RNA sequence: UAUACGUUAAGUGGAAAAGGAUGUGGAGUUGCUUAGACAACU
RNA sequence: UGGCACCUCGAUGUCGGCUCAUCGCAUCCUGGGGCUGUAGUCAGUCCCAAGGGUUGGGCUGUUCGCCCAUUAAAGCGGUACGCGAGCUGGGUUCAGAACGUCGUGAGACAGUUCGGUCCCUAUCCGUCGCGGGCGCAGGAAAUUUGAGAGGAGCUGUCCUUAG
RNA sequence: GAUAAGUGCUGAAAGCAUCUAAGCAUGAAGCCCCCCUCAAGAUGAGAUUUCCCAUUCCGCAAGGAAGUAAGAUCCCUGAAA
């Protein structure tokens, strides 16, 4: 398992070799810091904690400057662990850089998919809607909220309310390049959430 | 149990060992066993002699006697003589071959079939329309020649198929 | 398989079983085949 | 996008002039046809002394349409109007000549007849 | 978490019939059986 | 389809459709099998299996049914013949009018026909979202394990194996 | 991984036979996982890293009160919310 942690900048295109034009998104990941190494011996379980993008001095407050110190480095903005990383190939304050990838390698995109703000039925659950016309009076309704006999509606009926901002993974992305002078990756197609959001970017879990 | 009665003579060159646990090993020529047997069933290795002892008769007991017996049986003449099964492949094509300790079959799929023996058992492949498992327990040899019949089963319309040695498939007629 | 109430032997050679706790009968000829259900 | 009761000009001379689309094949509950797709369709006007005559349920493939179809190298192309052209099963042609420009798609779905027989394969 | 003697292996007990069945316990009758039975082996 | 008349007549709103589903399995498709009067392709029947899926139109108020064209399949039922403080209001049973028929008649159906008001600002539980409080034996900032819960679960055609 | 129907291997009870009684396998879009998301109010309130530090009052103690540390908020500029 590798991966890095990177800012989501945007999208455009890219031609291939032969011809075809592919529609990348463009990640920014300046080099990742190891801040800890968790053991299954201290921990329970194994992991690598990477901090990304160094935050202000200001910013930053005293618990997180002494948690960093170990590692050397400018506090992060960011900090995630991933699991299922080989630890003894990792140790606190190496950087992670984009190029861990190369162009052609299939990854697993995660990020916060873009809010919505309180949204429908119709929006936020895809149903549909009634009639417009011949008398109706029934639009953008949510429907039957279910039988008469148990006296109660049952959990998961699926109802108006805050849509969008939840953890989303794309899973089986292909890097298309690798720029490691601007620390960029471009990946085939799109990956969630507004710009400038955090994206993780994992080797594919189903490879 | 008549079964469970009858006595063992130990060959000469067989040697019968247990933990008073009923975990009867028995090394021999051919190799070792080793099996646990009921608590509950007196066996008894005098001087090449083996006999097995119900406590009481009773539905249960008078099952495990004769089993225990037969149980016991195999294992003497299998590390002693050993068992085989014959296998016959019927069929325009169908034929065996050894890649080394892995039997594969060519039995009119798209692929080949490849068994890979346990520890235990050999299979030799003397013709290429003919297989013969061989090993030291009997169980493991039948399991073993049950698993390679079950990769092409005998059919009634033409007998294809791996099938036993002298087994009698059920022909049918076809038009 | 036959899967019936009624489980019998057809001819003479069919044979009655008990696996599971539930009778069957066996026999030579395929078509006998019966479990009782 | 071919719909059902889509109107197509026919863009051969097997008869029919205009076709009414009753079904679009290949899938359960599919929606809409695009340029190379098979649709089921009625005759609803057609040339005097046709092959093909009014009323008749027929089967099309879709040579030319509005919406037009994507290319891999990132180009489209697209058409002032929808058309379709007449078919047996084995995808030949019912009629024996092809009227105005079809689309390279053709080629990908194995009308090979129908592309060798348009006076133009864009 | 009594005593004594038996039954059940189905969680039967804690849901139903005709019918089916080498489940199992208890009585009884009877065919054959060391002049050698049943089963398996020419 | 009935039998009974036990709840409801100081009111438990109807058939069909729409929106939203949920459950059973007596399984329509997909999956795994036994038998075949199963050569192959197909099928017949029985067993296991409820994970997912299970079409768009013409006619009719229709349910249903016939038909057209598809689909792997176009499953059967329960949920107040699920769902009108969620919608529609075409059918049916208010007042108008008319035909046929019956009546001396007012009127009526053993039959039709055209037209005819669908009220309610959600207190409580329930359901979908979002906060405040306290707790978790000091006060904080981050990163997390996963008891447990939800989601997803479908399938065609073609090429090859191979005529 | 464990199973359903099914297929079995070894095997007596019942010298034979038998998938079964002891024992050993195989075997489904189904079950438990694998995959995605929420999840410690999981009051059983978990774990790891880092930060702050033992102040001043009273009361005989228990305990109470007042300034603060680390940190956070009010308020203000906003939106990717
Ligand atoms: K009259
Ligand atoms: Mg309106
Ligand atoms: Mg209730
Ligand atoms: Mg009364
Ligand atoms: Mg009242
Ligand atoms: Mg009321
Ligand atoms: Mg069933
Ligand atoms: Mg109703
Ligand atoms: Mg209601
Ligand atoms: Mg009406
Ligand atoms: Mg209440
Ligand atoms: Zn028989």
């Amino acid at each position: 398992t590798k991966g890095i942690l990177g800012r989501k900048i945007g999208m455009t295109q890219v031609f291939a070799e032969n011809g075809d034009l592919i529609p990348v998104t463009v990640i920014e990941a300046a080099p990742n810091v190891v801040l800890q190494k968790k053991t299954a011996e201290n921990d329970g379980y194994e992991a690598i904690q990477l901090g990304f993008d160094d935050k202000r001095e200001k910013l930053s407050n005293k618990p997180e400057k002494g948690h960093v110190a170990k590692a050397e480095t400018a506090p992060k903005r960011f900090v995630k662990e991933l699991r299922g990383v080989e630890m003894d190939a990792y140790e606190v304050g190496q950087e992670v850089k984009v190029e861990i990838f190369s162009a052609g390698e299939i990854v697993d995109v995660t990020g916060v998919s873009k809010g919505k703000g309180f949204q429908g039925a119709i929006k936020r659950h895809g149903q549909s809607r009634g009639p417009m016309s011949h008398g109706s009076r029934y639009h953008r309704r949510p429907g039957s909220m279910g039988p008469v006999d148990p006296n109660r509606v049952f959990k998961g009926k699926l109802l108006p309310g805050r849509m969008g901002g939840e953890q989303i993974t794309v899973q089986n992305l292909e890097i298309v390049k690798v720029d490691a002078e601007r620390n960029l990756l471009l990946i085939k197609g799109n990956v969630p959430g507004a710009k400038k959001s955090l994206i993780t970017v994992k080797s594919a879990v189903k490879s | 149990s008549r079964v469970g009665k009858k006595l063992l003579e130990i060959p000469s060159d067989v040697t019968v060992t247990l933990n008073d646990n009923n975990t009867v090993a028995v090394k021999g020529p051919k190799g070792e066993l080793t099996r646990t047997f009921h608590p509950d069933m007196e066996i008894k290795v005098e001087d090449n002699v083996l006999t097995v002892a119900r406590p009481s008769d009773q539905k249960e007991h008078r099952a495990l006697h004769g089993t225990t017996r037969s149980l016991l049986g195999n294992m003497v003449e299998g590390v002693s003589k050993g068992f085989e099964r014959g296998l016959e492949l019927v069929g325009v094509g169908y034929r065996a071959s050894k890649s080394g300790n892995k039997l594969v079959l060519n039995v009119g799929y798209s692929h080949p079939v490849e068994i890979v023996p346990e520890e235990g058992i050999e299979i030799e492949v003397p013709s290429q329309t003919k297989v013969v498992v061989k090993g030291t327990d009997k169980e493991r040899v039948g399991a073993i020649a049950a698993n390679i019949r079950a990769v092409r089963s005998p059919e009634p319309y033409k007998g294809k198929g791996i099938r036993y040695e002298g087994e009698v498939v059920r022909r049918k007629e076809g038009k | 398989m036959k899967v019936r109430p009624s489980v019998k032997p057809i001819c003479e050679k069919c044979k009655v079983i008990r696996r599971k706790g539930k009778v069957m009968v066996i026999c030579e000829n395929p078509k006998h085949k019966q479990k009782q259900g | 996008m071919i719909q059902q009761e889509t109107r197509l000009k026919v863009a051969d001379n097997s008869g029919a002039r205009e076709v009414l689309t009753i079904k679009v094949l290949g899938g359960s509950g599919r929606k809409t046809a695009n340029i190379g797709d098979v649709i089921v369709c009625t005759v609803k006007q057609a040339t005097p002394g046709g092959v093909v005559k009014k009323g008749e349920v027929v089967k099309a493939v879709i040579v030319r349409t509005k919406s037009g179809a994507r290319r891999s190298d990132g180009s489209y192309i697209s058409f002032d109007e929808n058309a379709c052209v007449i078919i047996r099963d084995d995808k030949s042609p019912r009629g024996t000549r092809i009227f105005g420009p079809v689309a390279r798609e053709l080629r990908e779905n194995n009308f090979m007849k129908i592309v060798s027989l348009a006076p133009e394969v864009i």
